């Protein structure tokens, strides 16, 4: 009929099918229970949320997610999500449509093999394909040379191509994204008195960083320019009507990414992660890499932060190199747009792994076809 | 019919237009290294020197905003199935990216056997 | 109708038509193959690069030469050698035209009785011809007295030649030439830390060698010149941007072909092996073999190699000899251009093989015949 | 007095003694600094860590190694760790000893000159001299022909001797040694899921390559044994009680010495290396050195790897050549052993640079007179 595309990231679930240019089904990969006694007549009946139902009734539940750093850690919330996802969000039989899924490099293999086997046994997808999430950012912006920055919610990640070569020796994986921005913001708010500790809150401060979060081009001045003047403070309104205000938390969040010490880590900066993964590749292809940093995913959203990679990786470059960042407006759904690119290509059709081809080698065949 | 002269260009590029716009096939070829690149014209041609051409595995004009590059270059590839295999070419270290690319030299190695057929 | 002259040489190919000035395709006579993981669809379907096209993708290729010291080593890379310049860069059909082959000297029979075969029965050429490439030099050159010294990429050798007869007694041949003293440049650009081990990197020492080498009248003095002073030192610009200077090694590398034991090799330097090669011939034509010395390949374009040998001449002729050395510029040349000379020649129009002569013979007769 | 023999390799530091059988010390070549906050009174007293100390304290440190691939690339932490040899480890004063160093072949001069001139001007040595570290891996064997395989943290060479004349054109060096093994298996760790990253962790990871890790007979075989059976699964304990289990990885990880390919590297592997470093030597003298293969440094301990080697390199061999290797258990420290060997004979007692002769001539002395 015709193929699924199913970007199943860390916090936000993309699916939709092949073809078309954005994905049909957005909402969060979350699984929420209910956490008080039921004291409201019919609310107490069901047992689990999954999608949207969850985040809005998230007042009296507990919110899980089945994924972390990439990793499937909860397989049948997992299996919830995708329930959801192919007979709610979707409403189709996944047993008449291919389905493609996504991953990050450097993942556990087992990760890989356990949705195969869901996809085949589960839902009996006629075939399926597993593909990595930094190539289908590559296909969505409709190159076949340049290096791949994704910053999703669980995991960052650095993939150099060139004429359509991977370089494996020269991919890098950062195991700090979009979450642990959302934790370190919740610790500082803090310094406020502001105070956020159930996972309901957690997803309050959230929308918080996706609202008034920002990347300083300069930390050092940003910091001195709010200890003196009040013109970088926003205010916020929390559900019960109260309104907080931020104005140094701003961007002390974001920088995050290019000083991952404020949480203890002793890994370089996004842009020396970018750099390093560039000096790893072949001299003679690092100039056409230094002219084509493709930024994806929802935490390459901050304002600024293009022009501070722009700024770091100049610092970084030999002064003679253009140094280009292509940051794409659609970037928050690069992996999903690629995907449908990839799995509406006739060349791809025998690419699928097939449910035949599973019933012959298990759940090890997507490490040979994949 | 076009008889003008290009600021820059040979007489073996010119007869290569020229008998491009002959032919007929459907766009008018102006610029060899310009309009080849989604290899319908090839294709065109492969069926004027009697080569089969299945249509369903070419990707029509209007290619999709996604993958549109994808589908020129599977073109490509399918152009330089049919020029190597059933044409008969020697086309050494030529591949389905050349053309999608432009790739003069072997471009010409391509549209000068097509001459010959 | 017209013939084909190719110059087959172990570095670069020199192709064109008798009668004309130049050679029509020069181009690196070299195969690249992929090294690295293809990850986007449709653009993994091209196995081998040759021509220049192998140049500026070598940054994801390995690049072999088929010819190593003038003797063909992979005669598969050669058929695509030869596929690629009749097809692609003359765009001819070798059905239609009488073909004229170079050939090292003391080289070993079964390299030109394996061309004779490939050019009649793969590309079925109408006739063909064999020719000694310092002879060509001679004819480039005019002249019928004198001895020739040749030195492009693989092989450096003398051939004496007096009123159009040679002294095969006094060929003298020598695996020392321009591929050596790349090799030699990379192996001593480790004294200043700079390191370059691909075969893509060798292209970028053979570019630095043809741009910043020389050869040094006197060694010893330019030794203790870059050794007092820094006026020697030059700059490199590298395709990432990166810049390297040298100042000692410009000479040092040139001065392998003076001092063979640079690289290890018990043979004389390439001024007593043209004297040599005089001093076995007839007294009577040595002063007239002293005052034609004629040099040519791209291994003789190092500036003051022209004034090294005359000095280094004098120094061994019996000082009443006149010493002449000719370089004309065109010396990375002369052998296509005595070749299109020789097969432009009514004359020579019957000392072309024909396929009848080879159908006959076989592949033996081109010793008969060259 | 008595002369002092110091090793410096990339990753450990041998110490001792001229006529002493073993080094009196051996630490690792490394500097560490705290990277936390100070949160147990009187413990933040103290910016740097050295030796052993830096290595059990490293929780709360960041490891950085002065050498790399056999270069000084940090000359402060590397004047510690000297400072450290001479004071802490012996417990000597370097202005009555003088003292002996070691190098790799193809290096840097201004490294061998920049150590001269800190012996000399800093630890005012009365006299040194700086040997190459396969050499005395030859002295240590008691031979004087063989060729020598030296592979340790940083850097794999090979060295041709015969009848005590070294061939240097025939000298091959490789960066690819422990360090990137440790790197390697570190990238291939993630495939279970175990995830090092901190150079603490790399620590920890080069210990588990020290203890789990062995070298294929047939690299093919191994894989098709560990993919049908978990017999060659191994556990290891982290230092925060998790334990660990690897199969596959304990012989991928060595395979990378003979399979460069594996981290991107276009280099043969060191049975290929040796076998070319052979064939550039005289006819005449390949039996000897296909009959005196010697073995030395830290990274050429892995079980099976000798037999690894003689069985390519009989596949390399002409057949009618035997192929033997030297590889004493006493390999860890063939370096250290040669250097007191040499600095005990009586006709090396000249060979020294005396500190005189460095006031005379600087730190260019060096390279006359080693
Ligand atoms: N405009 C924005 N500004 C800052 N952060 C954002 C923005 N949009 C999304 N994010 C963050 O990016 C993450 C979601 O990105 P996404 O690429 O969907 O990750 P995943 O695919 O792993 O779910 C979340 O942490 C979200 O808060
Ligand atoms: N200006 C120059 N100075 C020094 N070396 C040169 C120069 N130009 C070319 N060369 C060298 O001469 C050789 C060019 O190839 P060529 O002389 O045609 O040999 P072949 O005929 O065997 O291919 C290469 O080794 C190249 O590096
Ligand atoms: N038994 C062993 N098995 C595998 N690797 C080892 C073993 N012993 C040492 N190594 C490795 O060898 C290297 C140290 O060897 P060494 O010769 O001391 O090098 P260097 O002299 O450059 O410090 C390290 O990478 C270490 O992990
Ligand atoms: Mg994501
Ligand atoms: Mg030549
Ligand atoms: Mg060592």
């Amino acid at each position: 009929t015709t193929a699924l595309v199913c970007d199943n990231g860390s916090g936000l679930v993309k699916a939709g099918f092949a073809g078309d240019d954005a994905p049909r089904a957005v909402f969060p990969s979350i699984v929420g229970r209910p956490r008080h006694q039921g004291v409201m007549v019919g609310m107490g009946q069901k047992d689990s949320y999954v999608g949207d139902e969850a985040q809005s009734k998230r007042g009296i539940l507990t919110l899980k997610y089945p994924i972390e750093h990439g990793i499937i850690t909860n397989w049948d919330d997992m299996e919830k999500i995708w329930h959801h996802t192919f007979y709610n969000e979707l409403r189709v039989a996944p047993e008449e449509h291919p389905t493609l899924l996504t991953e990050a490099p450097l993942n556990p293999k087992a990760n890989r093999e356990k949705m195969t086997q869901i996809m085949f046994e589960t839902f009996n997808v006629p075939a399926m394909y597993v593909a990595i999430q930094a190539v289908l950012s590559l296909y969505a912006s409709g190159r076949t040379t340049g290096i791949v920055l994704d910053s999703g919610d669980g995991v960052t990640h650095n993939v150099p191509i060139y004429e359509g070569y991977a370089l494996p020796h020269a991919i890098m994986r950062l195991d700090l994204a979009g979450r642990d921005l959302t934790d370190y913001l919740m610790k500082i708010l803090t310094e406020r008195g502001y105070s956020f500790v159930t996972t309901a809150e957690r997803e309050i401060v959230r929308d918080i960083k996706e609202k008034l979060c920002y990347v300083a081009l300069d930390f050092e001045n940003e910091m001195a320019t709010a200890a003196s003047s009040s013109s970088l403070e926003k205010s916020y309104e929390l559900p019960d009507g109260q309104v907080i205000t931020i104005g140094n938390e701003r961007f002390r969040c974001p920088e995050t990414l290019f000083q991952p010490s404020f949480i203890g880590m002793e890994s370089a900066g996004i842009h020396e992660t970018t750099y390093n993964s560039i000096m790893k590749c072949d001299i003679d292809i690092r100039k056409d890499l230094y002219a084509n940093n493709v930024m994806s995913g929802g935490t390459t959203m901050y304002p600024g932060i293009a022009d501070r990679m722009q700024k770091e990786i100049t610092a970084l470059a030999p002064s003679t190199m253009k140094i280009k960042i292509i940051a794409p407006p659609e970037r928050k759904y690069s992996v999903w747009i690629g995907g449908s690119i990839l799995a509406s290509l006739s060349t791809f059709q025998q690419m699928w792994i097939t449910k035949q081809e599973y019933d012959e080698a298990g759940p090890s065949i997507v490490h040979r076809k994949c | 019919i076009d008889w003008t002269l290009l600021e820059g260009e040979t007489r073996e590029e010119r007869t290569f237009r020229n008998w491009m716009n002959s032919l007929g096939v459907n766009p008018h070829v102006n610029h060899l290294y310009a309009d080849l690149q989604d290899a319908l014209v090839i294709l065109q041609l492969y069926e004027r020197i009697k080569v089969p051409v299945d249509w369903s595995k070419v990707n029509k004009p209007p290619y999709p905003k996604l993958g549109a590059n994808m589908k020129k270059l599977e073109n490509c590839n399918y152009a330089v199935e049919l020029g190597k295999h059933p044409a008969k070419f020697s086309l050494v270290g030529i591949g389905g990216q050349d053309l999608n690319d432009g790739n003069q030299t072997l471009t010409l190695a391509l549209v000068w056997q097509l001459m010959r057929r």
